[PDB]
Parts: structure tokens; sequence; C-alpha cells
């Protein structure tokens, strides 16, 4: 029932920015966080940032801080992430992942329950 | 007794308990202006918390003395709140009801 | 960030007298909204005072 | 090393259980126990196997299990099969509210 359909392979040159989108269904989109993870070849899973679709707060790992920005719109129910200062090492597969459940009373951003995964986009540089 | 110098306005926190029954106390229950104290037989547990993860900033103000203030919220923004077990609060409130009935 | 039942605070930047008593620097700190009041009849919505 | 320390090798055979370990700093996964493990077949998105060190979600086989102690958290595969030919990624609470993931362990029917 859950599905996160994503954009296509956004091949781009170094120096520019790459913007990926993942459209959500099944889950009530405002209820669950969206985390982002990256499979850089050679390296393992590499985590970029979370975003609260209900509030809009975002954070990034120190490798990505200041380099990644995110946005969405809850009516359509689609999520976006954009990466600045693209380079060759960013050639990787981006994956849009959701969970845990958002609450006003206990923080559950960092709770790494990547419940459902989108099919991917092959970002290639270049 | 080891009296608690507790600061609390609408509810009494970590206080002492009555030995056998819930108690009500007031200088004159006829007056609408006078406060009425209620003292419980068993406690009703309350838990409060800040889910916001503050970081303590250290600002310097003049000769050496520091002024501390909230820095960034390292984490997601969340609501500070309190909790009470609903059924136990209902039971305690209805029992204070029976004790209010003895005077009304 | 959208407001609501989240208890958003105000990021207030202000000048301080540093350890060099007759010299100053800009400094920032986050204060809860009840701690903060709009300034004065010389009205500017972007400028504030502590409630004291 | 970097991010999360994790092995990259196989140490078992079909029908035998295999245990895999994960580690960061004491500020990292050793703090809370917020851990999860994922399983990636080639050309597929990683599936969701273990969460909070010792729990698992619906639809997942009972074979997988895990534990932690101090700064080390581990995943245990029970009775390897041919379906286990995959890569297994550790992920956990990353400190300063971040989340991090490790290099990944290849698994085979060796
Ligand atoms: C103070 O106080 C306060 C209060 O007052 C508090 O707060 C709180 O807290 C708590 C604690 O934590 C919390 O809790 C949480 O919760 C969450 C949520 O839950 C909920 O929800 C869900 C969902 O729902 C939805 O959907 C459905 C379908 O499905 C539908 O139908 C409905 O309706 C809903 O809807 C939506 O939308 C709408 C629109 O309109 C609206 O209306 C609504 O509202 C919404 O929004 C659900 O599901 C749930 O339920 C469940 O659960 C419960 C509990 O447990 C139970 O009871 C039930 O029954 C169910 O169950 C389950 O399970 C079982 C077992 O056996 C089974 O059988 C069944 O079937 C089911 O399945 C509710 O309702 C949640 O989420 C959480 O939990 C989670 O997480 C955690 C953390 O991480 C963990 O630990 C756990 O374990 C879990 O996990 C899980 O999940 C997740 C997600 O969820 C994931 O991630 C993971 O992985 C896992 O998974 C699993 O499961 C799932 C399900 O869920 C599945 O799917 C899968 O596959 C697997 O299997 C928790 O619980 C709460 O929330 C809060 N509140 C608020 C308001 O916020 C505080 O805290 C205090 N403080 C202090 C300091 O103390
Ligand atoms: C409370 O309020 C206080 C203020 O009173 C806040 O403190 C301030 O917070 C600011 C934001 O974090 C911070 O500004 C930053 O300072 C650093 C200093 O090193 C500076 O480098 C930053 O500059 C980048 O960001 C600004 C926008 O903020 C951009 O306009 C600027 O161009 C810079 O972006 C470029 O460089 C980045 C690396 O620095 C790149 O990652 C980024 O992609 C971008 O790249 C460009 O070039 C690329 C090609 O090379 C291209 O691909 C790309 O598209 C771009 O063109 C920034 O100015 C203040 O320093 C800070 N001040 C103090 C006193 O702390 C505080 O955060 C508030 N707190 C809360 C909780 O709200
Ligand atoms: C609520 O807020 C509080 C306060 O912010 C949060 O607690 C804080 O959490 C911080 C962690 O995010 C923690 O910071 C640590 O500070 C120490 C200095 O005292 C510092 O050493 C730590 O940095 C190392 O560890 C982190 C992981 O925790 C690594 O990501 C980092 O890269 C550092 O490790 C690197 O250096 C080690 C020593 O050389 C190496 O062994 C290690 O392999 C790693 O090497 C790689 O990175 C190098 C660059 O760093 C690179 O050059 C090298 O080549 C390798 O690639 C860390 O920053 C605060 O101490 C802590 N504060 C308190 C008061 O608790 C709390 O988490 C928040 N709550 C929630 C729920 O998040």
């Amino acid at each position: 029932q859950v599905q996160l359909v994503q954009s296509g392979a956004e091949m781009k040159n170094p120096g520019a920015s790459v913007k990926v989108s993942c459209a959500a269904s099944g889950y009530t989109f405002t209820d669950f966080y969206i985390h982002w993870v990256r499979l850089a070849p050679g390296q393992g899973l590499q985590w970029m940032g979370w975003m609260n679709p209900k509030t809009g707060r975002t954070n990034n790992a120190q490798n990505f801080q200041g380099r990644v920005t995110m946005t969405r719109d809850t009516s359509i129910g689609t999520a976006y992430m954009e990466l600045r200062s693209l380079t060759s090492d960013d050639t990787a597969v981006y994956y849009c992942v959701t969970g845990g459940w958002i609450s006003l009373y206990y923080d559950s951003s960092y709770y790494p329950n990547f419940d459902h995964w989108g099919q991917g986009t092959l970002v290639t540089v270049s | 007794h080891g009296i608690r110098p507790v600061v609390s306005t609408q509810l009494l926190l970590n206080g002492s308990l009555a030995e056998k029954e819930i108690v009500i106390r007031s200088e004159n229950l006829t007056n609408n202006a006078k406060i009425i104290i209620v003292h419980l037989h068993t406690p009703v547990e309350i838990v409060c918390t800040r889910p916001n993860n503050n970081t303590r900033k250290s600002v310097r103000i003049g000769p050496g003395q520091t002024f501390y203030a909230t820095g960034d919220i390292i984490g997601d923004i969340k609501q500070a709140h309190c909790n009470i077990s609903e059924e136990k609060w209902n039971d305690t409130l209805q029992k204070v009801g029976i004790e209010l009935q003895k005077h009304f | 960030v959208k407001n609501g039942t989240v208890e958003e605070m105000k990021n207030c930047s202000f000048n301080t007298t540093t350890e060099i008593r007759d010299k100053e620097k800009k400094e920032y700190a986050l204060f809860y909204k009840p701690d903060i009041v709009p300034l004065s009849e010389t009205n500017n919505t972007s400028e504030y005072r502590l409630i004291n | 090393q970097s991010a999360l320390t994790q092995p990259a090798s196989v140490s078992g055979s079909p029908g035998q259980s295999i245990t895999i370990s994960c580690t960061g700093t004491s500020y990292d996964v050793g703090k809370f126990d917020l851990v999860s493990w994922y399983q990636q077949h080639p050309g597929k998105a990683p599936k969701y196997m273990i969460y909070e060190v010792n729990k698992w979600p619906s639809g997942v086989s009972h074979r997988f299990s895990g534990s932690k102690s101090g700064n080390t958290a581990s995943l245990t595969i029970s009775g390897l099969q041919a379906e286990d030919e995959a890569d297994y990624y550790c992920c956990s609470f990353g400190g300063s509210a971040t989340v991090v993931c490790g290099g990944g362990t290849k698994v085979t029917v060796l």
C-alpha cells in the first residue's frame, strides 16, 4: 500500500545542483518523516538529512551541512530534496525513505526506522 | 518532617500524604474567596519534559562573568508538555468529589 | 517554519559589552516568547526588549 | 574509521548462523540503542529487517535477530539460505540528532 515514486536519472555536470523528488502514497504524508540516504559506490549507505513534512525543520550530517536543502507540499503529497555543489563523487543512487511517526510530544526524527523505500534515481556525474 | 520547599501553583508536588483518607481543608468553606486545600490518600503520578534539545550557550558579559542562554535546538522542534494517567486522575477527582460532598 | 502547537522561540541578536568593557560585539541567543516584549511607542516589529 | 565501523566478510556456511557487528563512538549508537539493519539484493532497494537492536517488522522472517552492549551493536542471521545473498547495512542514531550508516557486509552461500 505504501509507495514512494521518484524522479528519473538526473545526470548533471559538476558545480550545478541536482534536485530529486519522491511522491508519497498510502501513508498520510503529513504524519511520517522523510529521511534521505545515498549509496555511493564503494562506500556503504550514506545518510543526508531528514525533513518534517508537518513542520519543515531540517538537518544534515556534517558532511552535507549547508550543502543540502529540502522542500515539499503536503496537498499534492510530494517531497523534494536538492543538493548544491555537485561533484563526481556524488555519482550515486538516491533513496527516499519514511519513518518513524511524527509526534508533538517526543522527538522521533533520528529514530532510524526507514520503513519503506522508493525505487531510486541514478544520479550520475558526469 | 522533611518539609519540601516546593514551588508549585495549581497542584502540590512531591508532598506528604494522609494516612487513611483523602482530606479537605479550608479556613471557612462558606467564603468563595478563601482557598480550599485538598490532600490525597494516594499520589497521582505526573511526568513533564522538554523534548526540545537545547544547547547551553556561554555569552560573556563584562568582567569575566558569563550569561548563559539557549543556543540552537539541535534536533526537531517539539512541544514541552506534562502527562497524567487519565483513569487515576479520574478516580482521584471523583474521590475528592465524595469528600466535597461531605461538606456539600 | 509554520507556527502552531510547537512552542517556537525567537532568535534574538543583540550587542554586548565583551570582556573589553569599553568594546562591544554582536551576539545571538534564543529566548522564549514570554521573556520578550516589543520595544516601545517608537514602534518597530523587528526590535524587542526583555520583559524586565 | 568513518561513519560506522562494520566488517566486510563472510564467516559461515549454509545452514549455519552468522553474526555481524556494528560500532560508532560512545556518543553514537552506544547512547540510546536506536539501531536498525537493512538487506539489499542486487538491483533492489534495501529491505527493512531489524529495528531498535532486537525488534523486527511485519512480513520479515524470524531468522534475523540482534543485540547490543556498550558501543557495539550486532545483527545475527540464523540458518543462512540462498536468499541471504545480499549486502547488510547498519544504521543507528548518529549524535546531534543525525543518523549514520555503515559500509555494508557482503553475505554469500560460501
Ligand atoms: C505524554 O503523553 C503523550 C500522550 O498523551 C505521549 O505521546 C504518545 O507517546 C507514545 C509513545 O511512543 C506514542 O506512541 C507511538 O505511536 C505511533 C503511532 O501509533 C498510532 O498510529 C498508527 C498509525 O495509525 C494510522 O494508520 C492506521 C492504519 O495503519 C489508520 O487506520 C489510523 O486511522 C491512523 O490514521 C492516521 O491518519 C488519520 C487521518 O485522519 C488520523 O486521524 C490518525 O490520527 C492518524 O494520523 C497505528 O498503527 C498505531 O496503532 C498500532 O500501535 C498501537 C501502539 O502499539 C497499538 O495499540 C495498535 O493496536 C496498533 O498495533 C500495531 O501493532 C500490533 C502488534 O501486534 C499489530 O497487531 C497491529 O495490527 C498494528 O500493526 C497507533 O494508532 C507508533 O508508530 C509508535 O510505535 C512505533 O514506533 C516506535 C518508535 O520507533 C517503536 O518503538 C514501536 O515498536 C512502533 O514501531 C512500529 O511502527 C513504526 C511506525 O509506526 C515503524 O517505523 C516500525 O518499524 C514498527 O513497524 C511495525 O508496525 C507498523 C504499524 O505501526 C507496521 O506497519 C509495520 O509493518 C511493522 O509491523 C508509538 O506507538 C504516541 O503516538 C504519542 N501520542 C501522540 C498523540 O503523538 C508522550 O510520549 C508522553 N510523554 C512522556 C514523557 O511520557
Ligand atoms: C540565529 O540567528 C543568527 C544570526 O543572528 C544565526 O547565525 C548565522 O547563521 C548563518 C546561517 O548559518 C551564518 O551564515 C553563514 O556563515 C558562513 C560562515 O562560514 C558562510 O560561509 C555562509 O555562506 C553560505 O550561505 C549563505 C546563505 O546563508 C550563502 O548566501 C552563501 O553564498 C554561502 O553559500 C555557498 O557556500 C556554502 C559553503 O559556505 C556552500 O555549501 C553553498 O552551496 C553555497 O555555494 C555556492 O557556490 C557553489 C559553487 O561553489 C554553487 O554550486 C552554489 O549554488 C552556491 O552558488 C553563511 O553566510 C552566520 O555566519 C551566522 N552568524 C552567527 C553570528 O552565528 C543563527 O544560525 C540563528 N540560529 C537559529 C537556530 O536560527
Ligand atoms: C542533544 O544535544 C547534545 C549537545 O549537542 C548532543 O550531545 C552531543 O553529541 C555530539 C555528537 O553529535 C558530541 O560531539 C562529539 O564531541 C567530541 C569532542 O568532545 C568529538 O570528538 C566527537 O567527534 C567524533 O565523534 C563523532 C561521532 O560522535 C564523529 O562523527 C566525528 O567525526 C569524530 O570522530 C572522528 O574522530 C575520531 C578521533 O580522531 C576518529 O576515531 C573517528 O573515526 C572519526 O574520524 C573520522 O572523522 C574525522 C573528522 O571528524 C576525519 O578527519 C577522519 O579522517 C575520519 O573520517 C563529537 O563531535 C557532543 O560531545 C555531545 N554533547 C553532549 C553534552 O552530550 C545530543 O546528542 C543531542 N541529543 C540527541 C538525541 O541527538
